C-alpha cells in the first residue's frame, strides 16, 4: 505495500 | 475534536465521516498527501462498487450540484466520476463541500475489494487540488466552525488501542516530551527537507514526506541497497517483500535528523514478525523506491512511533512521541 | 516446432512471438484461459508503455487496418485499444491474423510494469473471444502452415533449465509414461471437471481450469479452510500471502483425481522456501479463492510437473510428468 | 500471486 506520491 | 481510527491491513487509518444532511457513512482514508477527498456514488457502476458504502445527492437535499466530470488518473490506477457539493461531517464538523462523487475506479484494485475502505479524505495542499480549491481543513477558520487550522493524528505504540484524529488544538494526553515543528520545503505536500542516515549510507538534505496513505517506510534504491547488499536480507522472487531475523542485531536505527531534533527508528520499529506469536522472522517496513528527487517517505510505522501533527496555519508538521 | 520460455517472477511462461514483415518483437505471455493475442501500440499513450516494446503498425507493410476500438475491461484492471490484422509470427510460423492493439491499460499494474512481458498472447476458444474469431492455434490448419491444431507446454521439473511450447505435434522427449487425455467439460476455456482432494476435504466433480498466466495452485475458499484451520499455517496480515514450515509432514498430497489417472501434488511442490538456501521457511503456492462454482485452477507449480499439452482438435488435455 | 477467470 500500500504505497499512495509520483 | 477526535476521530475513531481503526486497523485495516497493518494502515490503521480508517475512519468515519459523513455526507449530507442524512447520515451518510464512508469508511475513510485519511491521507495527508492527496489533495481532494472522494466517494464511491450510488451511481458507481464499477463491479467493487458492489459492496462499498453509496453516496445518495438525491437523499440528502443539500446536494448543490456541480455534476462536472473529473479524471483522476492516479499513480497505481484510475478513479473517475462528477464533481458534487455537499455538507461534509466529522464529528461535530460538518461544512459546504466541494468533493468527488466516484462512479468509476480501475487500478486500485486488489487492494480497494479486500479492504473496507470506502473513500480517500485528502488531507493535502491546494496546488496538488485540482478544482483550485482549499481543502477541508482550511474551509472551517475560514467558515468558523472551529478555530485553528490543524490536524493531528495518533496511532497508539502497541497496536492494539484506538488511534485518533484531531482536529482544533494540539491535544496534550497524544504526546510525551516536546513537540516540534519542523519547516516545510513544498506547499504541495506535508513533505520536509531532512538529512536521513541507515548505515554508513546517508544522504544529506533529502527531501521527506509524510504519508499515512503508506504502510512502510520509503527510501531510495541506492539508498537501499548499499547497506542491505551486505545486510543479509532476503526476497519474495521478483515480488516486493523483503526479509530477515527479528533476533538482528546488524540493523541501524533510522535516523531522520534536522537542525533541532532527530528521529530515530529502531530495527524493533520496523520489523514485523512472521509465524505470528514466537516468530524467528520478519519483514522491513522499508521498501525501495524512487518517487522522486531524494525522496524518502515516513508512513504508517513512522506514525506508529512519532505523534505527528499537520499545521496549515504554520506550514508546520508536528513531531513528539506518543503516549 | 518449438519456442523458448524463460522465468518471469516464478511465472515460468514468456517466449517471443513477432508481428509483421519486418522484426517486430513482444515478450509474451502465453495464456491459456485468455482468448485474444494483444501488443502494446507506439500510439500507446500510457504510463508504463514508456519501456514495453511496441507495435508500430506502419513500418510493417502487411496492416489490414481494422482500426476498430475494444475495451477490454479484465478482472484486475482495464485494457483498450484498437483491432488490428496483420503477420503473427512463432518460429517459422506466420499468419494473417486478427489481434489487439493496445493503446491503454489502467489496472494491471503494479505486477506489468516491473515484469518483463509486453504482451499477453491469447490461446483460448472462441466463445471467449469478442470479434469472434478463431484463435491463432486454429488459424493454422484453417490456414495449412502447420498439421493438427495442438500446442504443449514444458516447463522443466528442476525450476532452473529452459522451457518450452511446441505447436504442431506431441514431442515425446518431454514427457515420461502414458500421455492422459481428458474430456473438457466446456468450451470456454481449457477446464475440466475433476474430483480433488487435499485433507479429509473433498469436492467432487469439481470443475478446473489449467492457467499458464498463474502463479499458484487456486482453491475454493471453504475447500481451504476445512484442512488449513488445523494445518498450521499463517499470514501476512490482512494480504494474500500463506505460510510454513519447509520440513512439514502434516501436509498432504493435492490429488487431482478422474476416471483414467490421478495427477498429484506432493508438498515438495506446492511449497517454495524463503531464507534463499537451507531456509526453514516456505510459501504454499495455494490460494483460496471463488472464481465461480467449485472452480479449482491450475497454474505455475502444477505445469512445473505435469507437462501438459492442449487439443483443439480432439477438445482433450495433455497430462503427463516431465523430463 | 499473479492471477489473471471470473
Amino acid at each position: 505495500x500500500v504505497v499512495x506520491a509520483x | 475534536d477526535n476521530v475513531e481510527l481503526k486497523d485495516l491491513a497493518n494502515v490503521l487509518s480508517f475512519g468515519e465521516a459523513k455526507l449530507g444532511d442524512n447520515g451518510q457513512k464512508f469508511n475513510f482514508l485519511f491521507h495527508t498527501a492527496s489533495s481532494n477527498v472522494w466517494v464511491p456514488s450510488i451511481k458507481c457502476t464499477s463491479e467493487s462498487c458492489e459492496s462499498k458504502n453509496h453516496y445518495d445527492s438525491s437523499k440528502s437535499k443539500t446536494y448543490e450540484k456541480d455534476d462536472t466530470p473529473v479524471k483522476l488518473t492516479s499513480k497505481a490506477g484510475t478513479i473517475s466520476g462528477i464533481f458534487s457539493k455537499d455538507l461534509v461531517t466529522i464529528g461535530k464538523l460538518s461544512v459546504p463541500y466541494k468533493f468527488i462523487e466516484m462512479t468509476e475506479i480501475v487500478g486500485f484494485e486488489p487492494f480497494y475489494s479486500e479492504s473496507d475502505v470506502d473513500g480517500v479524505f485528502g488531507l493535502g495542499w491546494k496546488d496538488l487540488s485540482i478544482g483550485s480549491i482549499d481543502p477541508y481543513i482550511v474551509e472551517l477558520k475560514t467558515q468558523n466552525k472551529i478555530e485553528q487550522a490543524v490536524y493531528s493524528i495518533y496511532l497508539p505504540p502497541e497496536n492494539k488501542n484506538k488511534g485518533y484524529l484531531t482536529i482544533g488544538g494540539i491535544e496534550e494526553r497524544f504526546f510525551d516530551g516536546p513537540l516540534n515543528y519542523e519547516k516545510l520545503n513544498h506547499d504541495l505536500m506535508w513533505q520536509v527537507d531532512l538529512d536521513v542516515h541507515f548505515g554508513n549510507v546517508s544522504s544529506k538534505k533529502a527531501n521527506v514526506i509524510l504519508d499515512s496513505a503508506t504502510s512502510v517506510i520509503t527510501v531510495p534504491t541506492e539508498f537501499f541497497n548499499q547497506f542491505v547488499e551486505s545486510a543479509s536480507v532476503f526476497k519474495v522472487p521478483f515480488l516486493s517483500l523483503y526479509v530477515t531475523t527479528c533476533g538482528n542485531t546488524k540493523l541501524p536505527t533510522l535516523e531522520y535528523r534536522s537542525p533541532n531534533k532527530v528521529y530515530t527508528l529502531e530495527p524493533k520499529q520496523y520489523l514485523e514478525p512472521l509465524e505470528n506469536i514466537f516468530s524467528a522472522l520478519c519483514m522491513l517496513n522499508i521498501v525501495p523506491i524512487d518517487l522522486e528527487k531524494n525522496t524518502f517517505v515516513l508512513g504508517d510505522p513512522f506514525m506508529r512511533k512519532y505523534f505527528t501533527v499537520y499545521d496549515y496555519d504554520n506550514h508546520t508538521v508536528g513531531f513528539a512521541l506518543a503516549k
